[PDB]
């Protein structure tokens, strides 16, 4: 409400007294109010959830894409204008191939952020992003933080009611959770922050399953999961 | 803000010595008042009026180590330019050199613009030629002109005494008397440095020389 | 009082006055740490500091203020300990490139000039701070004989037969002007060091120190060592019962 | 013409007829819609002419009328209309002149709302901007005017709503939260304390008069005017060391200190020592030492509600002086006025003694005897600080080509700093005090040899402060060793011929004309001592050394030939009292009485007019024979010569001005006609002019004419001399011994010094002597500034065309001096400008 | 504004740091003066060494540009080792890069030249330093030449630096204008008397520290205490 | 309001003679959660107490493996701290293609030290934030190293750093005597019992919140974690 500034704070490359980087910090706030993405790891697989937000109808909903696929087994949800996370999501595709050329193998999610990380560090990066994919261990989920922190999550949610969304998905998430399960209560999640009736525009899903590569589900394989919700 | 530095340089210019140039029909004179501040100070140590080439003589109002720079650079280009075309640098070619030199300095930053404004004599094709260039970059062709303290009542005494038709040695007898205008004490050959450029080209008139010219005035 | 004009800022800047404050400001901080003593005798130069020991739990040792920059040459340190490791990387080097280029070992004098300009171009320009350090460099050969040079921060170097940097600069250069070091042998110096060190450090202000001896001389044959540990017990022991 | 209409009108509003406030209503109530333009017409009308100064009694034919529409109007408006701002004016205005009458309490919490949407804080994340909110702009000095006047009485409403207001906007006062807000917020801050002040002095301090006194119900209580400091006290701290620069904050603690010095000046005092101490937060010793200025005047005289007072004045002083320095400028300027207002307060003498001889003295005064024992270690102190920024203030000019001969605006001010502090502490000082400072300064000056150019200016004016306190002691010393050194140096007599003197003698002779200025008496002693010195001075060929010896003429004739007072002392008569006859630390503060001002004038003597005539003489008449010579064909004489000759001339007119009478000649014949006499203003301004003795400026006028046309036919090029011969008619048409230039500047020093010492509490009727005799000697120049209604004259006229050819000269130099002062010639002249218009 | 803070144009017009920079020559609290005689140049500086503890030989502030060249430091004493180690390096490029001794009036500019470009940019603060260079010309005799923080130089035939440099310069004008070209005897004495005068000193051998180039021998040479002190002794009887 | 003009850049030396940001920096370590470095005659133990962002989230590792027989534990700024790390390990991949040797651990902290000293030196660089607690066996033997954002380096026989270090420093001076000769069991134990004093009295370690690193004689360096860190965690007595 009234302003608090005190005058350590946008101090850009200075540590305050207390020690800590006050500008950097206010940075790292301002990217997380993007758009909701909900991930949840189970063992049958990994599902990423975002709200796509189309401000007309003329607009094709293909073109807005917050879910990107990195790799077969690995893909993206971004919270945020995709421009600022274009560098980073093809920082980590060429990563992918590049690892491939050099030692015939798929790369894990873990080694895939590190490298988006790496990127990141070499200044906040502008965005939040969520890499769910399976590997050797198994289906696996990562959030990476604007300032470059990587950790692996059960389940995560990047945007605006992040927050809100992470205390309602502890309370549902369980480790015996399956795909179908984990999909039903990232959307339930989703429709509450969203307070809108889910609409194949409104919403986009996409799976990663041990058998299966990166899926985005088609908007006849939505509709069938938001009726049945 | 670099154009108000261009205007404070301009100052400087002001504050310096007085120095006047006079372009005659056979040839240019450039004068400056040179007085040591003591008699300590050894008068043929350091000369204000310079050579750039055979043909070619600069004299300057404002900071004399900014002014050495800008010598040095002058006395390049024309050598660069003898080298290529196997000719003396045409006067015209030299000053608008030279002032791109003075105009890098203003355009660029963490660097002040020169203080010194630049009178530059050359003879080429049988044409006398005075020009000036001021701090800023920019370049004039006078006929006759003063600059440094007082300049502006000198170039004044400069309009009244200079005539279209006029002989190189009567150009020096005025070009003296401009200097007399503005000189605090008695003027002698050490306290005055005179430049003459003719046919033969640039020289600096000797002290024996600038002696007979003040005893004629 | 306080200057807000802001030419104390920069090392770029002169003062109306006419002094650089960050260098005057480099100096305070050599002044806010323990005393280091050098003394120069006929046979050699002797360098005792006071290691303020911070922790029991810091092993001895840690935080060492004396460093050898060459086989012949020591340097003895005040001041922020990192500037101080770092200008002795810098001695190192200098005093490797006089080898490799005039293959003799770096006469000390020019390894003190050589150094002192590096430490000088800190203090002439905007981006760089000037070090916040005083060494003093001794050393001992057979062609010249003990050398002991102190350089400040502002990159000043001058030769001392007895120099002081730290708190207690003042009161150890008078403990040492009270002695003969021209006609005194290194083995009796270092006995007098450590009373120097004991009297000018301060319990109460600082609750413990440790004695660091370093010595150059005929006897190290021209080599800077540290001093024996059982000579330097003996000579805790005299500076322990002269303080009673 | 608009403003002065307006001003007019409000002037004559409150002796307007009783019934005009019914028939104005009548006029301009149709106009009143609200849709159309004439609505702004209508409430402007409004604002300028109905009249609130009415007596209680007619109140009905006035305010009662348009009270009650005009304020519904207001509470009703919700969008903000132009008018709104001049209706919020009228009814500040209208609460001003009844305070008591008007209820006031049913509209204050829609009043404060409005001011508090005024100011437009942002609040809230959305932070939406609203058009036309900015247009409002009510008017923060009509708003504090409307809040004062409702303050007092039997509700409490208005200070519980002030308080809440203060409360709500606090965090913004705070330093790190700058904005656009900051600047109403600080006139706030700066205009209530004032209001309260004025509103206190009308209630208690000020005589009644026809204007209706505010009611003893509705004047402010002791406990009123507590509670209004406390809630504005925290916001005008955090003001203080604002990055705006807590000048509002320094006037809003001067008015706050008079009304309660007690709940102020300690938390003040608390900022102020660490400041002074603290060397990482250099912003905080500049604005705790400006608001301490502000409450000088309550600290020092101040113990009724302040006990502690005085005793801290003397730290305060000593912690100050590492202050002068020639790092900060600004510093060094905050410490020289704090260190002049304490001063110019404390009589600067020691009465440690007193407390052994004599009991009965208060606890906090038996403190203050003890304190003033330091008091000679403060002035030596000063004294070595001073000389070490005289010493690091030395031009070293860097270029082979030129000197700079000038002193920079930042150098100028400085030495009118030093200057002005030294001369307030030696004039307080006790006698035995200033001994010993002046053996300071004397041996300072004579061992070393300063430049001319700035650092030497700086040495002659605290030698020549010095002189002023005690002259007789202080020209003993000086004038002696000054003429010896000189006289040993020009013995050569080739130093007459030579160009470039000897230092040393450049700086003897800067010395010796700046100690000059002094009271007339006192230089006749040394008469001889000086007229040797001048004769072989005046005629040195080199040009510094004869503008020095020049500028010790002009020196010497204004002291013997003006009226000006010589004490300008805190106490009358004081601090030369034996001791115990006079008790200093009662008269701490204090301010003069003006009845017993007891100024010490001097008016020029008949030995110093003699002598000031005997030294126009022996210098003037010489020179103006040879320029005479000059102007005919004879004496043909050098450039310089003349230039020299008309320095002289120009020094000693300048110098003699008051003394030589104003021009005289037969009218123009052709001017306006007017049957009414046109007479010009004769002021006595004292002196009296010798009619016998043949006018000198006569004289000047007659040889500068003949000079100017030869110069003009023949030596056009000496752009030199006709300069000076701008400055001599000049001179002549316009010279009577005072300098509008110097007038202004004494006037705004006046104004600048009358703001931090002024209590408006209690009126005039406090003030400090020195600005009293200032004001006594500003209204003398006035009367000899002030000529109106000269005839314009034969000589006038001639001086005019001689101004007007020197005006369309070759040069363009000479001609911008020359119209200068031609257009400052036409203006003194009556109906001057149509004759020189063809 | 900054144009106090940095190298950059005033409304005046004038360069306040270079100003600055001319304030710290006087701060180190030494004068130097160098004369120019008929055959010989002298330098003549005030050494005071503050502790006994520190070894005399070390500080100095005459210094041995070339084998024929020598100058005298007045200022910041890094500062003047940074100037010192320039001119020399720029000594032997000349000699190598020309085969022939660089001239005292050549390095003089050379020096000069370095200190303009301080005085042009910003991030550089000019050196606080005066370098007053003494050599045997072969061509023009002895030569006297001064470098300033302002990047002037300046051939004279006698001149001062340091805090009394202003005062030296009057006591050396009025011999320059009266008497006649003087000896070696004549021109260590003139030097000498003029800083003894300033100083007040009655300066013992140690005080004072004496660099002399001869027509005779170019070589600059730094004299011992012992003929330091014969020229003092013989000044006194006098 | 009490605003210092010489706290601005790590290159302003203040009126006192500090360089006010890198104290600032030295603050950023104890932003850091704790952790606890104590060595015996054979064996370098590091234990931390990682933190969670959510009960979902993994916990960030302190410890990370910087060679065979270097490992550090890293409090403060985290990217700081990788920086340091790849340093660190292209250092000691050197050492071992030069020289087949492995990098002497004091070599190896003087090479940080150096780093982190040119950042303090020059404008527009931020002093490091990471204070790295470094574990090591060498010829010379096990060893235990702090670093600071000083560039200062100091060899311990035991250091806690972090947030209520001090606790944890007053337990490990009080035991240091029985350290050297604690076989690996008990070396761990009472690293555990030093970072337990860090910890609140509500809060208890856990296998999901300690770390340990153990680097010894015949043992490399290895980074036990969850069920890993459960034999070290029983052996512990209750909280006292």
């Amino acid at each position: 409400m009234f302003l608090t500034r005190s005058e350590y704070d946008r101090g850009v490359n200075t540590f305050s007294p207390e020690g800590r980087l006050f500008q950097v910090e206010y940075a790292i706030e301002a990217i997380k109010l993007g758009s909701t993405a909900i991930g949840i790891q189970t063992s049958e697989g990994v599902c990423l959830a975002v709200e796509k937000r189309i401000t007309s109808p003329l607009m094709e909903p293909s073109s807005i894409e917050k879910i990107v696929e990195i790799d077969a087994h690995i893909g993206c949800a971004m919270s945020g204008l995709i421009a600022d996370a274009k560098t980073l999501i093809d920082k980590a595709r060429v990563e992918t191939q590049n690892h491939w050329f050099t030692y015939n193998e798929t790369m894990t999610v873990e080694s895939v952020t590190q490298a988006v990380s790496n990127l990141a560090l070499q200044r906040p990066f502008g965005v939040a992003l969520l890499f769910g994919g399976v590997d050797e261990k198994g289906p696996q989920l990562f959030h990476m933080d604007p300032s470059g922190t990587f950790v692996q999550c059960d389940a995560r949610a990047i945007g605006s009611a992040s927050e809100g969304a992470q205390s309602s998905l502890q309370e549902v998430y369980h480790k015996s959770m399956t795909l179908k399960e984990a999909i039903k209560s990232s959307l339930i999640i989703l429709k509450q922050v969203m307070e809108e009736k889910l609409n194949a525009t409104n919403i986009e899903l996409a799976t990663v399953q041990p058998g299966q590569n990166f899926h985005m589900f088609t908007k006849e394989e939505l509709e069938e999961v938001i009726k049945d919700i | 803000g670099k154009l108000v530095q261009i205007e404070y340089a301009l100052a400087a210019v002001a504050g310096g010595a007085p120095s006047v140039g006079i372009k005659a029909a056979n040839g240019v004179v450039l004068a400056t008042e040179k007085k040591q501040k003591s008699i300590l100070y050894d008068e043929r140590s350091v000369h204000k009026v310079e050579p750039i080439t055979k043909h070619i003589g600069l004299v300057y109002s404002g900071m004399g180590p900014d002014y050495r720079v800008l010598v040095h650079r002058a006395r390049k280009l024309a050598q660069q330019y003898y080298l290529v075309y196997q000719e003396p640098i045409p006067t015209a070619q030299l000053v608008q050199r030279v002032a791109s030199v003075m105009q890098e300095y203003t355009q660029s930053g963490g660097v002040r613009p020169f203080g010194v404004s630049l009178l530059i004599c050359g003879w080429n094709e049988g044409r006398p030629y005075l020009f000036q260039s001021d701090p800023s970059g920019a370049y004039f062709a006078w006929k006759a002109t003063a600059m440094g303290k007082n300049y502006v009542n000198g170039k004044t005494f400069l309009e009244k005494r200079y005539n279209e038709d006029l002989e190189l040695e009567d150009a020096i007898h005025t070009a003296i008397l401009t200097l007399k205008e503005s000189f605090e004490g008695q003027m002698t050959e050490d306290n005055i440095e005179v430049g003459i450029c003719n046919e033969a080209g640039f020289r600096r008139l000797t002290p024996t020389e600038v002696k007979d010219y003040l005893a004629a005035i | 009082s306080s200057i807000g004009t802001g030419y104390d800022l920069s090392a770029s800047t002169f003062s109306p006055d006419g002094r650089v404050f960050q260098v005057e400001y480099a100096m305070k901080a050599v002044e806010n740490s323990s005393t280091a003593i050098g003394i120069r005798c006929k046979d050699g130069v002797v360098f005792g500091v006071e290691k303020l020991v911070l922790s029991k739990l810091y092993e001895e040792g840690s935080n060492k203020r004396l460093f050898n920059v060459d086989r012949h040459v020591g340097m003895a340190v005040a001041g922020l300990l990192a500037d101080a490791r770092s200008l002795a990387d810098i001695a190192r080097e200098e005093a490797s490139n006089f080898r490799s280029n005039f293959g003799y070992n770096i006469p000390l004098k020019h390894l003190a000039d050589r150094v002192a300009m590096y430490v000088h171009a800190y203090t002439l320009y905007s981006a760089v701070r000037p070090f916040g350090c005083s060494f003093m460099l001794g050393s001992y050969s057979v062609n010249d004989g003990a050398q002991l040079y102190m350089i400040d921060p502002s990159g000043v170097s001058y030769g001392y037969w007895g120099c002081a940097i730290g708190k207690a600069r003042q009161a150890a250069k008078t403990e040492i002007e009270k002695l003969q070091m021209k006609e005194m042998t290194c083995r009796d110096i270092v006995k007098e060091v450590a009373k120097i060190i004991y009297i000018v450090h301060d319990e109460v202000k600082d609750k413990a120190f440790e004695l660091e001896l370093s010595w150059v001389g005929e006897l190290t044959n021209g080599r800077h060592e540290i001093v024996p540990k059982d000579i330097r017990e003996e000579a805790e022991k005299y500076a322990k019962e002269s303080l009673k | 013409v608009e403003n002065i209409l307006k001003t007019l009108v409000k002037s004559c509003r409150p002796y307007f007829p009783a019934d005009a406030t019914a028939e104005m209503l009548e006029e301009w109530r149709p106009l009143m819609c609200p849709f159309d333009v004439t609505m702004q017409k209508a409430i402007t009308y409004f604002e300028i002419f109905l009249p609130t100064s009415l007596p209680p009694e007619l109140h009905h034919k006035g305010f009662k009328l348009w009270f009650d529409e005009l304020i519904g109007l207001w509470v009703s408006v919700q969008n903000l209309p132009q008018w709104e701002g001049q209706l919020v004016n009228l009814f500040a205005r209208l609460a001003t002149d009844n305070i008591g009458y008007i209820d006031w309490d049913p509209y204050v919490p829609k009043i404060f709302t409005r001011i508090l949407r005024s100011l437009n804080l942002p609040v809230g994340s959305s932070q939406v901007l609203v058009p036309r909110f900015l247009t409002n702009a009510y008017d923060i000095g009509h708003a504090v005017i409307w809040i004062t006047a409702m303050m007092g009485g039997p509700s409490k409403l208005v200070q519980k709503h002030l308080a809440g207001l203060f409360n709500s906007i606090t965090s913004f006062y705070h330093p790190s939260n700058n904005g656009r807000w900051l600047n109403k917020l600080m006139k706030l801050l700066q205009r209530l304390p004032n209001s309260v002040v004025r509103r206190l002095h009308r209630e208690r301090y000020k005589k009644p008069s026809w204007l209706t006194p505010v009611p003893d119900s509705h004047k402010l209580t002791d406990q009123d005017v507590t509670d209004f400091v406390q809630c504005i006290i925290q916001p005008v701290l955090l003001a203080m060391f604002s990055k705006t620069g807590s000048l509002e904050a320094a006037q809003a603690l001067q008015n706050l200190a008079l009304m309660r010095p007690e709940l102020v000046i300690p938390p003040v005092l608390e900022r102020t020592y660490p400041a002074l101490e603290t060397l990482t937060e250099p912003h905080q010793l500049t604005a705790t030492l400006s608001c301490v200025i502000g409450v000088a005047r309550s600290l020092v005289s101040g113990g009724r509600w302040f006990p502690e007072g005085p005793t801290h004045m003397l730290p305060l002083l000593m912690r100050a002086l590492p202050g002068v320095d020639p790092n900060d400028f600004s510093k060094c300027m905050i410490t020289f006025q704090f260190i002049a207002t304490f001063s110019t307060l404390v009589p600067l003498v020691d009465c440690s003694s007193v407390l052994q001889e004599r009991n009965d003295l208060t606890e906090v005064e038996r403190e203050l005897c003890s304190a003033t024992a330091e008091f000679e270690d403060f002035v030596l102190q000063f004294m070595d600080r001073c000389f070490g920024l005289i010493e690091s203030s030395t031009l070293e000019q860097t270029r082979e080509e030129t000197e700079t001969e000038k002193m920079t605006h930042l150098e100028s001010l400085v030495e009118l700093g030093l200057s002005s502090t030294f001369s307030t502490i030696l004039t307080q000082c006790s006698k035995e005090i200033f001994m010993v400072a002046l053996q300071k300064v004397f041996n300072f000056s004579t061992s070393h040899i300063f430049e001319t150019r700035v650092a030497g200016r700086m040495v002659a004016d605290m030698c020549r402060a010095a002189v002023k306190c005690c002259p007789e002691e202080s020209l003993k010393l000086f004038v002696p060793h000054c003429c010896s050194v000189i006289t040993q140096l020009t013995m050569n007599d080739d130093v007459l011929n030579d160009e470039e003197l000897d230092k040393e003698l450049l700086w003897n002779l800067q010395l010796l004309s700046e100690i000059t200025r002094v009271d007339g008496r006192k230089l006749l002693l040394y008469r001889e001592q000086l007229v040797k010195i001048l004769q072989r001075t005046l005629h040195l060929t080199c040009k510094q050394g004869y503008t020095l010896s020049c500028n010790l003429l002009h020196h010497l004739l204004r002291s013997t030939t003006l009226i000006y007072p010589t004490e300008y002392c805190s106490v009358p008569g004081g601090f030369d009292k034996p001791p115990s006859e006079y008790f200093p630390i009662k008269d701490w503060g204090k301010p003069g009485d003006l009845w017993n001002l007891g100024i010490q004038w001097h008016v020029p003597s008949s030995e110093e007019v003699s002598f000031a005539f005997y030294l126009l003489d022996s210098f003037l008449q010489p020179e103006l024979v040879k320029l005479q010579h000059c102007g005919d064909g004879k004496l043909e004489m050098s450039r310089d010569d003349i230039l020299q000759s008309l320095t002289i001339v120009h020094n000693c007119i300048l110098g003699s001005g008051n003394l030589l009478p104003p021009l005289k000649g037969e009218p123009v014949t052709n001017l306006v006609p007017s049957m009414v006499s046109l007479e010009e203003t004769k002021l006595y301004t004292g002196l009296e002019y010798d009619l016998s003795r043949e006018n000198h400026r006569e004289v000047i006028a007659t040889v500068i004419r003949k000079l100017l046309n030869h110069i003009l036919d023949n030596s056009e090029d000496d752009t030199k001399s006709l300069f000076l011969i701008i400055k001599i008619i000049g001179d002549l048409l316009q010279f009577q011994g005072s300098h509008k230039h110097e007038f202004d500047s004494r006037w705004k020093s006046f104004n600048l010094v009358k703001k931090s010492m002024e209590n408006r509490l209690h009126g005039k009727k406090q003030h400090i002597r020195a600005l009293l005799i200032d004001r006594v000697m500003l209204q003398h120049e006035l009367r000899t500034l002030t000529v109106e209604g000269c005839e314009y004259k034969k000589i006038h006229q001639d001086m005019i065309r001689d101004l007007l050819r020197l005006s369309t000269s070759s040069y363009s130099q000479v001609r911008n001096k020359a119209q200068q002062t031609f257009f400052a010639a036409l203006g003194a002249y009556n109906f001057c400008c149509r004759d020189i218009i063809p | 504004g900054f144009d106090r803070h940095i190298t950059i144009f005033s409304p005046e017009g004038r360069l306040y740091q270079v100003e600055y920079a001319f304030k710290a020559i006087n701060q180190g609290g030494l004068t130097s003066v160098a004369v120019r005689g008929k055959d010989c140049a002298v330098i003549v500086t005030q050494k005071k060494v503050p502790d006994k503890l520190l070894d005399s030989s070390t500080v100095t502030h005459l210094f041995k540009i070339t084998e024929n060249i020598g100058c005298v430091m007045t200022g910041m004493t890094a500062d003047s080792r940074s100037q010192v180690q320039r001119a020399r390096y720029e000594a032997a490029n000349w000699k190598y890069k020309y085969g022939y001794e660089i001239p005292v009036d050549m390095l003089c500019k050379r020096i000069a030249d370095i200190s303009q470009v301080y005085t042009q940019n910003a991030e550089m603060r000019p050196l606080g330093c005066c370098m007053i260079l003494i050599g045997i010309d072969e061509e023009q005799g002895p030569q006297v030449y001064k470098c300033d923080p302002a990047g002037y130089y300046c051939g004279f035939k006698a001149t001062a630096a340091g805090v009394k440099q202003t005062e030296s310069t009057s006591f050396l004008e009025k011999k320059v204008k009266k008497k006649f070209d003087w000896t070696f005897e004549q021109t260590v004495e003139t030097a000498i008397t003029c800083l003894s005068t300033v100083l007040s000193i009655d300066f013992k051998p140690s005080e004072i520290e004496v660099g002399v180039v001869t027509v005779e021998n170019p070589k600059f040479r730094i004299l011992t205490e012992a003929e330091i002190d014969a020229h003092l002794v013989a000044l006194a009887e006098r | 309001m009490f605003r210092n003009q010489y706290d601005n850049d790590v290159t302003v030396w203040s009126p006192q003679g500090r360089i006010h940001q890198i104290e600032y920096a030295m603050e950023a370590v104890k932003q850091g959660s704790a952790t606890v470095g104590l060595k015996s005659k054979t064996h370098a133990v590091l234990v931390a107490l990682k933190r969670a962002q959510s009960e979902l989230a993994a916990h960030q590792k302190k410890i990370l493996h910087v060679d065979n027989h270097i490992g550090i534990s890293i409090a403060g700024l985290t990217a700081d701290a990788r920086l340091l790390c790849n340093f660190m390990r292209q250092e000691c991949l050197d050492s071992r293609f030069v020289f087949d040797r492995p990098l002497p651990v004091s070599r190896l902290v003087s090479l940080i030290g150096s780093k982190t000293q040119i950042p303090t030196q020059r404008y527009g660089r931020r002093p490091y934030g990471v204070g790295l607690l470094i574990a090591g066996y060498d010829d010379m033997g096990p060893h235990i190293f702090q670093t600071c954002p000083s560039a200062n380096y100091f060899d311990c026989r035991a250091m806690s750093i972090g947030a209520r270090s001090q606790s944890a420093r007053t337990y490990l001076e009080r035991h240091m005597s029985e350290f050297m000769e604690c076989n690996l069991n008990e070396l761990v134990k009472h690293g555990l019992r030093a970072l337990r004093e860090t910890l609140p009295a509500e809060q208890d370690l856990t296998t999901k919140n300690v770390s340990i690193g153990i680097v010894g004689k015949d043992l490399e360096f290895t980074i036990y974690d969850d069920d890993d860190v459960s034999p070290f965690l029983e052996g512990l007595e209750e909280r006292p």
